[PDB]
């Protein structure tokens, strides 16, 4: 998420102008717990995420 | 279907008990018992459930 979160953002800044990035599928080997983590994580970066 | 797995154990040796001393996050000894018929091991994740 930290990678693909530099590489959108245009130079000099650090909010990228595309946002939507997709995720599918991606959770199978965490608990409940842990996984609170990373939703809140991605769009703490400045992503939106279906 | 439950109780149908009885005919184990009579066929087969079946599993009936696991015990631990001082082995892997598990400190002195331990132990768990199972059931003869199907049981389940759950934990959060970190927890040597594996
Ligand atoms: N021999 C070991 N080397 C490194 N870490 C270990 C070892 N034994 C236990 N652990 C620790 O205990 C946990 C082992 O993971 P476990 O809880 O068995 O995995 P899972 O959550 O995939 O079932 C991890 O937190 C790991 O850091």
């Amino acid at each position: 998420t930290a990678s693909l979160s530099y590489a959108l953002c245009p130079a000099g800044s650090r909010y990228p102008l595309f946002g939507t990035i997709i995720l599918d599928e991606a959770f199978s080997r965490s608990s409940h717990a842990v996984a609170g983590r990373i939703i809140a994580a991605l769009r703490e970066f400045g992503l939106h995420a279906v | 279907m439950n109780q149908v797995s009885g005919l184990a154990g009579k066929e087969s040796f079946i599993l009936t008990r696991i015990e631990l001393f001082n082995w892997g996050g598990f400190h002195g000894l331990h132990q768990a018992a199972i059931h003869q018929d199907g049981t389940a091991v759950i934990g959060p994740t970190g927890s040597g459930k594996t």
